[PDB]
């Protein structure tokens, strides 16, 4: 029963150790990686056993193990897939665990440079945090909300979706960073003011202001969000799609 | 707490004792900043409100803010200051406006500039509403003029135009020819600035300046150096196309000249940069505080480094005379070092430098350490201090970005800077596993645009002779009792680790990591590590490790560029599919262009950039040598690379080398590597393996040796080597019975590869079908995947059995049975299995369309059609792009009967309508191939879906569709059927990107003048009765009219100013009106001609009279003609 | 400044207090772990005083310096570091960080911020929850509990900036309002429970971090430590009171912990197993006044919880059965049956080993004993869960539960008695589920305390046959034991039996028990009862209850005799606080509130002794 699940997960863990050794620990530019497939098969069997026993949380934990291993080995997209698998397995009993898994999936999508996928996961996270986080979120959900908000603003400034294809969620967020009258939300005042200035500077095509804001916002953002802001500045100065 | 609470209490006391004003005056004048900081507190709120109800108190408030705005510059402090100034008493509407415009308007924080705009706008509205005798009193005569003069001298009247208009209202109440030199002056009006606003457009502009005076234009002290990297980039696109670019050559001379110029300002003797405190060593540091210490020069080093990196990233693919000369190389090296030092200097004095400047410096370092001319310089002994400064600055930047105070980078003669650099390079090399592993638990402090740069720089620096010998030693060996005496023309050459210090598994693992990460810098080092690994081999699990290290080391020789440099090189690939014959024709040569564009964009969007270090987008290249060898350009391998490896993935796959390349390069009718005798290693491993697996060898080592053989056979050169391989593997099949567990995975594909290389016959290579069929029926997939890889090896060019053809249905039924299940579910299944299955199926359909026919090659199209249409979650992106590219090769290859071919051309319409832009771009490529291969209203549907992609796509996808549209239009059907649509798409309101459609219209109009349609263009232009001049954004109306008349012009120098017009899509300044009048007049005189048409033109303007300026000034110009 | 100036005038030496901080820093980087632990102790002694001083930058530097000690290959350094970091006020550290500008760079000119609170909370305290030494894990959990109240988070609606948080901490002590003013189990709270929103946010973030480390735990030790920490938090911040901080009530973390309990290695670690049982019971109890109805477990209504409650109930019965087999030494071979389950058979092996080791030792003051602690915790959670049971759930189960208690009573008689009391509550239907039917620095410093003060000043002008052998065993153990907590619990059980209207002649036919209880008063008054302070209130409650009772309608004890016992305790002996006052409380309550003419003179006597 559960002892077979234990045997399987502890086999998969050693398999993942061996793949990490053969690939990263001792770099081998001659291996495509066999123990990763063995670990994937073992983890899948363990997940299915746990789902049969009525334990979606243990199966989601195994999916998280596999996803972290996949992201380690330089496979961000498959990692994001498995992270979202775990988040769905956890969702209607552990919203916070699912929000953590979805944040991992969004980080993995940003690693894979899948910016629309990361934007979609960030919006799903903000939605779920608003539904389960209670204006005045609980505080464990307020962290998720702050991260998803900053990341969504940065990703919408990077992508710049056209007004035609622009969801009501995206527009409702973007209009919040336009200013007309004396509001920060779950965001600290300084960061929120810098984000409003960033939105208004990328809209009015002010490169010098964007550079000043890039330097000012560096300590306030995570390195993931510093990457997003660097991409915004670079897409402003050197747009993608021109071929030169 | 006491300070703030006591101020709050005193404010609440003054709120109530308001009759006396000395405490109020004292509070204001002495604690204005505390009042503003605490303004959210109700007593302070009430105090500020009471200040607002007192003209003298409000004046004291403003006088105190004017003397304290220094610290009210912080975004929060300034927002609070504005919240306080908002309700200021009306009797001070002249003072607070003065403060607004003099101090608070020009803030780098744009939201506060907007707040100030609104509040000042209201202050003038109030001055206007209040009567005259007071409005003139608060705002004096010359004060209003000085406010307007500050707004106009600065560019502030243009960002805040409503404020300028309100001030104008208040004062009112209170009392050329389009020739070469005009174009040159107009360009100079935009490129002799210092602005990063329109770099691409400015590059397209300076490109048209004549070649005879282009190098003298980019070399003045006014030319924006921010343009050099675009000008190179654009210039590259005209050398990549095949022509000669004067833009690229001029920008290159200017870039190298400016690099030499700024290097000249460096001190003569160079000292190592050390961040501790560079003041003690010499007065050198005074000069380097004056050099890149100001901004006039520091703000030119990364701007020059961006240009230098743009140049250095393409010198690997340039004509020979466009490589950098040997005289500049030292220059360049010094520049690179200096740039990094500048960055490190900025880090020490003024916080993070700039995401762009950092990237530019690290790009220059990365790229310079990859060029041989520059490596050989910085690797020498005269440049030891420069290499030491490189190591010091890289370590410094990595710690300043990634290590918090209180943490360490790694978390569990002989000047001291030599030892420091050795230990720092070793530490950074160990950091490549955790801190600089993209997607590792410890890469979260690094922003991921520095991680590939830092990995590549660190490998390159760890290969320097100054630190290489030290770095190759594991630290677990320093923990033991090993310390010899080094000396190597530097003082740091260490003897390699003795094998007694390698018998432990941990030290050996660390040493293997070192040698695999760093590679080998020469044949000598390769031979040293070869002898070391052999002497380790000659114990529990050390043999597996040694065999894997040996095969890694020999695969290191396969990398086509810089023999064994991981930073520069990747494993050479020889794809099994061949160059398609549908191209190299008339319509195939146009599909080549239109699809190469989409391919560049798909590469920029989905490719894992494993062989690419810097950020530069259009850097894709494949490790495929000509073999007829230089590397084959990426645009000649359009649909050639093996369909089962991910886009941009460069690791080792079963199938790296095609059997055709075996039979061709080393002619084996069915010497050594780059500088290293790989034939001797080939024979040595062949003998040692053919004498190790047949005679108590444990299975866990049999598997590893067969794996190593399967890998190394990519290096075999002669037929007898493959013969020995096959005989050994057959005798091993006989010796080792059905018990494999892990042997079939490598036994079956090694057997099949060797059998295929030997011109497969029914003589000895007959019984491969038996174990092939036996292997497709297994319990674990790895063996079946190796079986499919062997199937591909054997299907390449080897007539199966030379008699019996049962193998093709044996394969095809496995394919058709195992693929059909994986279409409603692809994530739960293995990616590698699906990819090799589709690769097999596509190779069968293309090279064996005789045995396949009813069930295969038609249901496979169904597998792919149901995979391509799966949800973005259900179908991963690597499987999507594999299936799409395989379908595109099946389509472009004519090996299909025309009921699955057509069943494919109709598979493309559903896939452009997806949200994910990279899947959309892949679908667009598939659609373009369906169009160009199978070649009226269907083409109209296609052009309409193209315009819809422009209309509802992200700016990248839209820009790409707009770049490919003109060719597509003038390729598939005549201009009269589209010159309506395209114009309607440039003249619309739902169009999010008129600036792309402007270039589309321009290209269509200028391509009209091909066969003699230089008159249809003025006819379609005169069709501006209703469409044009009816555009509620009058600014957008005159902009689109100017763009349309630029596009519709037969005169040079006026058709060349379109990027100057597209650069200002709004911006209805007066120079824009003058440009519109000049351009419309140049269309009036030269084009119209018919005197009655002149009047049909003139009486289309005054319908929208607009006597202000957009059309009245034009009507005046036409009257002057 | 002034103190050092005075002392430098008097003595003459130019010693600066800013010269032992460099020595502490150097001593922390020492080669020896003994010296390292001693320097950590010195930092613990001085760091919070330094941060509150004009040398606060040096205190922040010392906090930065001690962080590297979490890697020590010596447990006592790690525990000293944990105890040092638990003393730090992170509202003050946040204030100092917000003021610092060149200290965020530290050495090597770091770009970015110190983020000391996040580093201390996640890289040290929660990281050392994964330590392989159980002692370090326990210290880390204790330090987490101490840290929760003083961890300033930004954009909190209670404290906008850290200055306001510090001001709150100061004002809550000295400006504490000078005012004043049917037995549910420890886990339930049928009240609004108005909690502090700032502490709610802190507890929410801490629980989220610990639950994340528990869900993604790839290590046995990390799982054990996170479970112990979450159990500690549910003790110090009860899920019933702090319902918002525990997510929600709690459907998810309860099923997560229950999955842990259905693992294959986790229940074999006795300490982590009992921590998990306590946590799961607490979480399932915190859902009472939102998930109760006024089928199986019919009083629940919220049916997402019924499977969790059923699973926990059956598991508790199985492990109490295992403990009963280990105590009544019987090898394994109808609801707590475990003979046909391998995981519970392995648990039986473990508990049998622990108890066989216990059977051959004589350490009666050993409190941390594993088998006794496990049985105590399991009985505790059974008693907590029984509050939600109605008779339908338990009426066909009570027989085997009582059989188990009869054998586990010899080992843990206090908790066996508690569980018998809960079973009597559920039988007679007296348990729960049967008886169920902007502000900153001016608000906190002056306005809210003054408003409370003036408002107070202005308002200042207005199936029983199955319980017989366990009850008999409890009474005999009372007559023979010296454990005061067991005697307190037996008196609670007897009081409950009397209030349930169970006849006293049924239990005390010879009046032997009250004979012994009154004979105890001799030693209580003489001062020869070792801990009588614990037993006296319960004795007097029981006697007051027995005064209402009728021995064949002839008074059993009587209020006058109780009053004489009380005044004999009072006028003869020592402190009235521990002895006389707690004896007068039951009499005062059950005489003035709950109560023709001799009652008046009894009240007169009580008022006289109160005076």
């Amino acid at each position: 029963g559960p002892g077979e699940a234990l045997a399987l997960t502890e086999a998969a863990r050693l398999f993942l150790r061996q793949e990490r050794d053969a690939r990263q620990r001792l770099v081998c530019p001659a291996a495509y990686g066999e123990p990763l497939q063995a670990a994937a098969s073992a983890l899948g069997a363990a997940v299915r056993l746990h789902l049969e026993l009525g334990q979606p949380a243990a199966a989601a934990a195994l999916c998280l193990e596999l996803a972290a291993a996949l992201r380690d080995l330089g496979q961000p997209a498959a990692a994001a897939g498995h992270f979202q698998r775990a988040a769905q397995l956890q969702l209607p009993q552990l919203p916070l665990a699912a929000l953590q898994a979805l944040g991992e999936a969004a980080s993995c999508q940003l690693l894979a440079r899948d910016y629309t996928g990361a934007l979609a996961v960030f919006t799903r996270m903000q939605r779920l945090a608003r539904e389960h986080g209670s204006p005045a979120a609980l505080g464990a959900f307020s962290d998720v909300l702050v991260r998803c908000e900053v990341s969504r603003v940065l990703l919408l400034l990077l992508l710049q979706p056209p007004p035609a294809k622009l969801l009501p969620e995206h527009a409702q967020t973007l209009e919040k960073y336009s200013w007309e009258a004396f509001s920060s939300g779950q965001l600290p005042e300084e960061l929120f003011l810098l984000l409003q200035s960033l939105v208004m500077a990328t809209h009015e095509k002010d490169t010098e202001a964007i550079k000043s804001l890039q330097v000012e916002m560096w300590p306030l953002l995570t390195a993931e969000q510093n990457h997003l802001l660097h991409l915004v500045l670079q897409e402003t100065i050197s747009p993608s799609g021109q071929g030169v | 707490i006491v300070r703030r609470g006591a101020l709050i209490l005193f404010c609440d006391y003054v709120c109530q004792n308001l009759h006396d004003s000395e405490h109020l005056t004292w509070l204001i004048v002495n604690h204005i900043q505390d009042l503003i900081s605490l303004s959210h507190e109700p007593p302070v709120q009430d105090f500020i409100s009471a200040v607002h109800r007192n003209s003298a108190a409000s004046g004291l408030f403003i006088q105190a803010i004017q003397s304290r705005c220094e610290n009210l510059s912080t975004p929060t402090m300034l927002k609070k200051t504005l919240q306080c100034l908002e309700g200021i008493h009306l009797s001070q509407s002249g003072a607070v406006l003065t403060l607004y415009v003099d101090r608070l308007l020009c803030t780098p924080f744009r939201v506060l500039a907007r707040m100030v705009d609104i509040l000042a706008c209201r202050r003038v509205e109030m001055l206007l509403a209040a009567n005259l005798q007071s409005s003139m009193a608060q705002l004096p005569m010359e004060e209003l003029n000085r406010i307007q003069e500050y707004l106009q001298s600065s560019g502030l009247a243009q960002r805040h135009q409503r404020l300028y208009s309100l001030l104008d209202r208040f004062r009112l109440s209170t009392m050329v020819s389009p020739d070469k030199d005009w174009y040159v002056h107009l360009v100079k009006s935009q490129c002799w600035t210092r602005s990063d606003s329109a770099l691409l457009e400015g590059a397209e502009l300076v490109n048209r300046i004549p070649a005879e005076d282009m190098n003298a234009f980019m070399m003045n002290s006014e030319f924006n150096l921010s343009l050099l990297a675009p000008c190179l980039s654009l210039g590259m696109s005209e050398i990549s196309g095949g022509q000669k670019s004067a833009l690229f050559e001029a920008a290159r001379e200017v870039t190298l000249a400016r690099v030499s110029g700024t290097v000249q300002q460096l001190p003569a003797v160079h000292h190592v940069f050390q961040p501790e405190l560079p003041a003690e060593p010499a007065a050198y540091w005074s000069k380097l505080n004056d050099l890149f210490g100001d901004a006039a020069l520091y703000q030119s080093l990364p701007t020059l480094a961006r240009a230098l990196a743009q140049y250095l990233v393409v010198v690997s693919k340039l004509p020979s005379h466009l490589h950098l000369p040997p005289e500049k190389e030292k220059d360049i090296v010094k520049f690179v070092v200096a740039t990094l030092e500048a960055l490190s200097w900025h880090l020490i004095h003024e916080q993070i430098p700039l995401s762009l400047d950092l990237q530019a410096g690290l790009d220059c370092c990365c790229l310079a350490l990859q060029l041989p001319g520059l490596w050989s310089v910085v690797s020498s002994t005269e440049f030891v201090t420069h290499a030491c400064s490189l190591i010091h600055c890289v370590h410094f930047i990595l710690e300043a970005v990634a290590v918090q105070p209180g943490e360490q980078l790694l978390s569990p003669q002989n000047p001291k800077y030599i030892t420091a650099a050795c230990e720092m390079v070793a530490e950074m090399v160990e950091s490549l596993q955790s801190v600089l592993a993209l997607g590792h638990k410890r890469n979260s402090g690094v922003p991921a645009f520095l991680t590939p740069l830092l990995r590549n720089i660190i490998i390159s620096l760890a290969r320097l002779p100054l630190v290489n010998s030290y770095t190759r030693v594991p630290p677990l060996v320093w923990k033991l009792g090993w310390s010899p005496k080094p000396g190597g023309d530097f003082g740091t050459a260490f003897p390699e680790i003795p094998v007694e210090f390698l018998q432990e598994k941990e030290v050996f693992k660390e040493f293997i990591y070192r040698i695999n990460t760093l590679g080998w810098t020469s044949r000598t080092q390769f031979e040293e590590t070869w002898a070391t690994l052999l002497g380790v081999l000659v114990r529990t699990q050390i043999n597996v490790l040694a065999v894997q290290a040996i095969t890694s080391l020999v695969l290191s020789a396969m990398t086509v560029p810089v023999a064994g440099n991981p930073a520069v090189s990747c494993l050479e690939q020889q794809p099994r599919n061949k160059p398609l014959k549908a191209l190299d024709t008339r319509f195939g040569r146009k599909l080549s262009i239109i699809r190469g564009i989409v391919e560049q964009e798909i590469q920029a969007m989905v490719s894992k950039r494993e062989n690419i270090a810097t950020h530069h987008l259009y850097q894709a290249w494949d490790p495929v040598p000509s073999l007829s060898g230089a590397l084959i350009s990426h645009e000649k391998l359009l649909l050639q690379i093996n369909p089962e490896r991910e886009l941009g993935s460069m690791s080792y796959k079963l199938g790296q080398v095609s059997i055709h390349s075996v039979w061709l390069g080393n002619s084996i009718t069915p010497k050594h590597r780059a500088g290293v005798d790989i034939h001797s290693c080939s024979q040595f491993l062949l003998e040692l393996y053919s004498r190790w697996i047949l005679p108590r060898t444990p299975a866990i080592l049999i598997s590893e040796v067969v794996r190593s053989l399967l890998v190394v056979s990519d290096l075999f050169t002669e037929r007898n080597q493959f013969e020995l391989m096959y005989v050994t593997l057959t005798e091993l099949r006989r010796v080792h019975p059905s018990e494999d567990e892990i042997l079939a995975q490598y036994l079956v594909p090694a057997t099949c590869k060797a059998a295929a290389v030997l011109g497969m016959d029914k003589a000895v290579a007959e019984p491969v079908s038996r174990l092939l069929e036996s292997t497709l029926r297994s319990s674990h997939l790895p063996s079946r995947v190796g079986a499919l890889h062997g199937i591909l090896y054997v299907l390449e060019c080897d007539l199966l059995d030379d008699t019996a053809k049962q193998l093709i249905p044996v394969i095809s039924d496995y394919l058709l049975s195992n693929l059909k299940g994986i279409a409603h579910c692809v994530n739960i299944h293995s990616q590698q299995h699906v990819l090799v299955m589709c690769a097999t199926a596509f190779y069968l359909i293309e090279n064996y369309p005789l045995d396949v026919g009813p069930e295969f090659s038609a249901s496979i199209i169904q597998m792919c059609g149901v995979m391509l249409s799966g949800s973005e979650e259900s179908t991963p992106s690597i499987i999507y792009h594999c299936a799409l590219r395989g379908l595109e090769r099946l389509l472009l290859s004519e090996q299909l009967s025309r009921l699955d071919a057509e069943s494919l051309v109709k598979l493309s319409v559903d896939r452009v309508n997806v949200h994910s832009p990279h899947r959309a771009m892949a679908a667009l490529g598939l659609m373009l191939t369906c169009m160009y291969t199978g070649k009226v209203i269907v083409a109209m549907e296609r052009v309409s879906v193209l315009f819809d992609r422009i209309r509802k796509g992200f700016p990248c996808e839209a820009r790409v569709v707009a770049r490919i549209l003109p060719q597509f239009l003038d390729d598939f059907f005549p201009p009269q059927d589209i010159m309506n649509k395209v114009i309607g798409e440039f003249l619309s309101n739902q169009q999010p990107y008129p600036q792309f459609m402007a270039t589309v219209v321009y290209k269509v109009f200028q391509t009209l003048h091909s066969t003699g349609q230089s008159s249809m263009v003025r006819d379609w232009v005169m069709l501006s009765l209703s469409n044009f001049t009816q555009r509620a954004p009058v600014a957008m109306a005159t902009w689109s009219l100017s763009c349309f008349f630029v596009s519709a012009s037969t005169s040079p120098w006026v058709a060349a100013i379109l990027p100057h017009v597209i650069s200002r899509m709004g911006k209805l300044e007066q120079v824009d009106v003058n440009l519109f009048c000049l351009v419309a007049t140049d269309f009036y005189r030269h084009q119209i001609e018919e005197e009655l048409d002149r009047r049909a033109f003139q009486s289309v303007l005054e319908v929208v009279a607009a006597p202000g300026s957009p059309y009245h000034r034009l009507l005046t110009c036409l009257r002057n003609v | 400044g002034d103190w050092m100036g005075t002392i430098r005038t008097l003595t003459g030496n130019t010693f600066s207090l800013a010269d032992c901080i460099p020595l502490l820093r150097k001593t922390l980087k020492d080669e020896s772990s003994v010296t390292c632990k001693l320097a950590c102790t010195a930092v613990r002694n001085c760091v919070m005083s330094l941060c509150s001083s004009s040398y606060s930058e040096l205190g922040l530097q010392l906090i930065i310096d001690v962080l590297t000690l979490r890697n020590s290959s010596y447990w006592l350094v790690r525990t000293e570091l944990l105890e040092t970091l638990a003393e730090i006020d992170f509202r003050l550290v946040s204030f100092l960080e917000a003021k610092a500008e060149n200290l965020h760079r530290g050495a090597h000119h770091y770009t970015g911020l110190l983020k000391l609170q996040e580093r201390v909370l996640n890289n040290v305290v929660i990281h050392l929850l994964g330590d392989e030494d159980p002692r370090v894990r326990h210290v880390a959990a204790a330090s987490l509990i101490r840290l929760v109240p003083k961890l300033f988070y930004k954009c909190d609606q209670g404290q906008a900036d850290p200055v306001v948080a510090v001001a709150r901490d100061q004002s809550s002590v000295y400006l504490k309002l000078l005012m004043h003013e049917t037995r549910i189990y420890r886990g339930y709270n049928l009240l609004p429970s108005i909690t502090d929103v700032t502490m709610e946010n802190n507890l929410s973030r801490v629980i989220a971090a610990v639950s994340h480390e528990l869900i993604t735990s790839t290590t046995r030790a990390l799982t054990f430590g996170c479970c112990e920490a979450l159990c500690l938090l549910s003790t110090a911040f009860p899920v019933c009171i702090w319902s918002l901080g525990w997510h929600c009530c709690t459907v998810g973390m309860a099923t997560m912990i229950l999955t842990l309990l259905s693992s294959a290695w986790f229940p074999l670690d006795l300490s982590a197993h009992q921590d998990a049982l306590i946590l799961a019971g607490n979480l399932l109890a915190a859902s009472a006044p939102k998930s109760l109805r006024s089928e199986v477990w019919p009083a629940l209504g919220d049916r997402a919880l019924v499977p969790m409650v059923e699973q926990l109930f059956s598991h508790l019965l199985k492990v109490i059965n295992i403990c009963a087999h280990v105590l009544d030494d019987v090898a394994p071979g109808s609801l707590g049956s475990f003979y046909h389950l391998p995981s519970y058979l392995k648990l039986h092996d473990v508990l049998k080993a622990t108890h066989a080791n216990y059977k051959v030792t004589l350490d009666l003051q050993n409190s941390t004993e594993k088998f006794g602690g496990f049985l105590r915790s399991a009985l505790d959670v059974l008693s907590q869960i029984l509050e939600l049971a109605t008779l339908q759930d338990i009426g066909k189960c009570v027989e085997e539960i009582l059989g188990y208690l009869k054998s586990c009573f010899s080992r843990e008689p206090m908790m066996a008695t508690v569980c018998v009391q809960q079973l009597l509550k559920t039988l007679f239907g007296t348990n729960l589920a049967s008886q169920f039917d902007r502000p900153g620095l001016y608000h906190y410093c002056f306005m809210a305390p003054y408003t409370h003060f003036t408002q107070a000043l202005a308002d200042a002008s207005l199936h029983i046959r199955l319980f017989e052998p366990l009850v008999i065993k409890a009474l005999k153990q009372y007559t023979t034991t010296t454990c005061v907590q067991l005697q307190k619990q037996v008196l609670d059980l007897l009081a409950q039996l009397v209030q349930l209207r169970v006849n006293y002649c049924l239990l005390d036919s010879d009046q032997v028990f009250i004979g012994f209880v009154l004979k105890q008063f001799e030693y209580i008054e003489v001062g020869q009862f070792r801990e009588s302070e614990a037993i006296i209130p319960n004795i007097f409650f029981f006697l007051v209850l027995l005064s209402y009772e009728r021995y064949h309608s002839k008074q059993i004890i009587g209020i006058p005799k109780i009053i004489q016992l009380c005044d004999g305790i009072m006028a003869s002996g020592r402190k009235a606080v521990t002895h006389a006052i707690p004896a007068l409380q039951p009499i005062v309550h059950d005489l003035f509130v709950l109560r023709g003419k001799e009652l008046e003179t009894q009240k007169e006597v009580v008022v006289s002794m109160l005076l």
